[PDB]
C-alpha cells in the first residue's frame, strides 16, 4: 500500500510548470491527477483587483481626456493585473503618470507587499503631453469567481460613486492538465507517474498550488416574539443629524432600544447635547411614535 | 425587501401546490400539463425532456 | 434523441471487444466491468441474470 | 484544402481529437468533433422575455 | 477566506449488504470529484478475498461434465466467485467441498477452518443429482487491491477482490440558507455482505487520504 510523493518540479516558465508524482499504484495515476485537477482550476487564493476609483471619473462609460483607451476598457485591462500580496488581505494601491506615452503596470507605487509579476502589463495608454492620471486600486484576495454584480448587496454606503466596482477574477490557474505515463522505480512490478502540467499567472508557486490542492482535496474527507422590532434599529434609521448622531454613539448609544431608555436629565448631563439636540431627538422619536423615558424592561433578551 | 426568511416560505407553498404549463401551439389536451415546481435561480423555465 | 442514441448505443455489440465471451454472474459485476475499463461496453458474452 | 490547413497547425485531418470528461476524467470512447464555430448572441434575452 | 465542511449527512440504507448515503452541503463541484474519486477507488482499488483458482476433481479442465451435476464447471465457478470468504491473519488459505447426497451443495458443506469465516451459509455452490455422485474439490483464495480477472492472470476463475458489487453517485442541487447552489452527493453502493457498506466507504477514501498523507 505505498503511497505517492513528488519528484522533480520543472518550472520552464514565469508562467507554468510541470510537476511530478513517482510512487503512484496501478490506476491511481487517473484517480488522483483528474481529482488533483479539479480542486486546482476550481479552488485556490487569488488576489484580483476589485475596486478602482479613478480621477475625473463617475462612471465606467465615459472617456477621459488624454487616453484614448474608453474607462471601461482600462477597468477590464486592469482586471487582467497579476500581482501577489504577503501579510495583507487587501491591500490599496496607487497609480500616477503623465505625458505621452504607455502606462504600464510598473508605474504604481510599490508597498510592501506588493509584487507585480508583469510589469510590462498595458493598463492604459497616454495621448496627450500634459495628461495626467491618478487611481486607487483596491486589490483583496478571494476564491472562486465573484462578478461586480453579487458584489452589492451589503452595501453599506458605497457613496463615493468614483469607486467603479469590478468583477473578481481570482484564481492563479489557467490550465491544467495531467498525463501519466508508466514510471519504473528501480525494483516494482508496475508503477505509474503523475505528470501534472499546469499554467499560472506566476502569481502562485506550483509546489503551493500542488500542495494546497490535496490539502483541501483531504480536507473533505474529514467526515468520511414580543416587543417592537423597531428597538434593534440602529440610531442612523432614526436619519438624526451628524452632531446628534455621533453624540449619541459618543454616549454608548447605538440602536433606538438604547436612546428611549435614555431620560431628559441624563441627556442633557452629557458633555454635547444641548436643547437644540434634544428637541431634534423627541421631534423624531415622536414622529414615529417614541419617546424619551420608555421602559421596556429586558434589556436586552439574547 | 426580500427578506432571508421569505424564501423559505415559498418552499413551503409551493411543495404540494402544482402549476400549470402551457405553449403557443395548443392543439392536444397535452398541450397544457402540470407539474410540481422546483425552485430555480435564473430566469429560464425548465422543462422535463420526455415531454 | 440523445437517450435513444444512448441506449442505442449502450445495447449493440460489436464482432470483437474487451471481454468478449467470457461469463459473469450478474449485471451487477458486469456494470462493474465495464466501469474499471476491463469489459467493452458492448461486447458478445454470456451472464447468468433472473 | 482545409486538411491541407490542418496538416500545416499539427492537427488531424479528422478534425476530431481525443476528449476527456471533465468530470470522471476518463476518456470518451469514439473521437469527437472540436473546431472553432462563429456564435452570434440575438437579442430575445430571458430577462427581457419572463 | 475558509472552507466549507457538509453538515447534514444522512445514511439510508436497504436491507444489510446495500446502502444510500447522501451528504447535504458540498461547494460547486466539490459533489463530482468527491463522488468520482471515491467511486474510481472503491471499484477499481478494495482489499478483500474470494477466489482466485479452483482444483477440479473430476476433470482436469473448465470444460467438462461431472458426473451428478448438470451445471458446467465453469457455471460452478461463477457460484464460487459468489463466495464471501474474510480471513485473517493466514494470507492464503484453501478449503474443501467434502459433502455427497441426493442435494445441492451449500456453503455450509464446505470444511471449516480457523481463521475462514463464510458469511453466507444459504449461498448456492452447486447441485448434487440422484445417488452418490461423486463431488469434493480444493478451493484457494488470494488477496487483491482491486479486480484482477481470470485473464489477467497470463503467468482459472475470475477474481474478485473489492466487495463492491455495485458503486454510483448522484450530484444534485444543494440548497443552503444565501448560498445560492451548493453540491448534494449521494453514494450508493451494493457489496458481497463481506465488509457493510458503510464501513467500506471510509476505507475506501481512507486510501485516498493515505495518498494525499505527503502532501498537506
Amino acid at each position: 500500500f505505498l503511497k505517492p510523493r513528488l519528484v522533480d518540479i520543472e518550472q520552464v516558465s514565469s508562467t507554468h510548470a510541470k510537476v511530478t508524482l513517482e510512487p503512484l499504484e496501478r490506476g491511481f495515476g487517473h484517480t488522483l491527477g483528474n481529482a488533483l485537477r479539479r480542486i486546482l482550476l476550481s479552488s485556490m487564493p487569488g488576489c484580483a483587483v476589485t475596486e478602482v476609483e479613478i480621477d475625473g471619473v463617475l462612471h465606467e462609460y465615459s472617456t477621459k481626456e488624454g487616453v484614448q483607451e474608453d474607462i471601461l476598457e482600462i477597468l477590464l485591462n486592469l482586471k487582467g493585473l497579476a500581482v501577489r500580496v504577503q501579510g495583507k488581505d487587501e491591500v490599496i494601491l496607487t497609480l500616477n503618470k503623465s505625458g505621452i506615452g504607455p502606462v504600464t503596470a510598473a508605474d504604481i507605487t510599490h508597498d510592501g507587499d506588493v509584487e507585480i509579476v508583469k510589469p510590462q502589463h498595458v493598463i492604459c495608454h497616454l495621448t496627450d503631453e500634459n495628461a495626467s492620471i491618478s487611481m486607487r486600486i483596491k486589490v483583496q484576495r478571494g476564491r472562486g469567481y465573484v462578478p461586480a454584480s453579487t458584489r452589492i448587496h451589503s452595501e453599506e454606503d458605497e457613496r463615493p460613486i468614483g469607486r467603479l466596482l469590478v468583477d473578481a477574477c481570482y484564481s492563479p490557474v489557467e490550465r491544467i492538465a495531467y498525463n501519466v505515463e508508466a514510471a519504473r522505480v528501480e525494483q516494482r512490478t508496475d508503477l505509474d507517474k503523475l505528470v501534472i502540467e499546469m499554467e499560472t499567472n506566476g502569481t502562485i508557486d506550483p509546489e503551493e498550488a500542488i500542495r494546497r490542492a490535496a490539502t483541501i482535496l483531504a480536507e473533505q474527507l474529514e467526515a468520511f416574539p414580543e416587543f417592537d422590532p423597531i428597538l434593534l434599529r440602529p440610531v442612523d434609521d432614526l436619519e438624526l443629524t451628524v452632531r446628534s448622531a455621533n453624540c449619541l454613539k459618543a454616549e454608548a448609544i447605538h440602536y433606538i432600544g438604547d436612546l428611549v431608555q435614555r431620560t431628559e436629565v441624563e441627556l442633557l448631563k452629557t458633555p454635547n447635547l444641548g436643547k437644540k439636540s434634544l428637541t431634534e431627538i423627541k421631534d423624531v422619536l415622536a414622529s414615529r411614535g417614541l419617546s424619551l423615558g420608555m421602559r421596556l424592561e429586558n434589556w436586552p433578551p439574547a | 425587501r426580500e427578506e432571508a426568511v421569505v424564501w423559505d416560505i415559498l418552499d413551503e407553498v409551493i411543495r404540494e401546490h402544482p402549476v400549470l404549463l402551457n405553449r403557443a401551439p395548443t392543439l392536444h389536451r397535452l398541450g397544457i400539463q402540470a407539474f410540481e415546481p422546483v425552485l430555480i435561480e435564473g430566469k429560464a423555465i425548465q422543462l422535463h425532456p420526455l415531454v | 434523441q440523445d437517450v435513444v442514441l444512448g441506449l442505442y448505443y449502450m445495447t449493440r455489440d460489436c464482432v470483437n471487444a474487451k471481454g468478449e465471451g467470457m461469463v459473469l454472474t450478474g449485471p451487477k459485476e458486469a456494470e462493474r466491468l465495464y466501469r474499471s475499463g476491463l469489459a467493452s461496453l458492448h461486447a458478445r458474452v454470456k451472464v447468468r441474470i433472473t | 484544402e482545409i486538411k491541407e490547413l490542418l496538416k500545416l497547425g499539427d492537427l488531424p485531418t479528422s478534425g476530431q481529437i481525443r476528449l476527456y470528461d471533465g468530470r470522471t476524467g476518463e476518456q470518451f470512447e469514439r473521437p469527437v468533433t472540436v473546431g472553432y464555430m462563429y456564435m452570434l448572441k440575438l437579442n430575445h434575452l430571458v430577462d427581457d422575455k419572463m
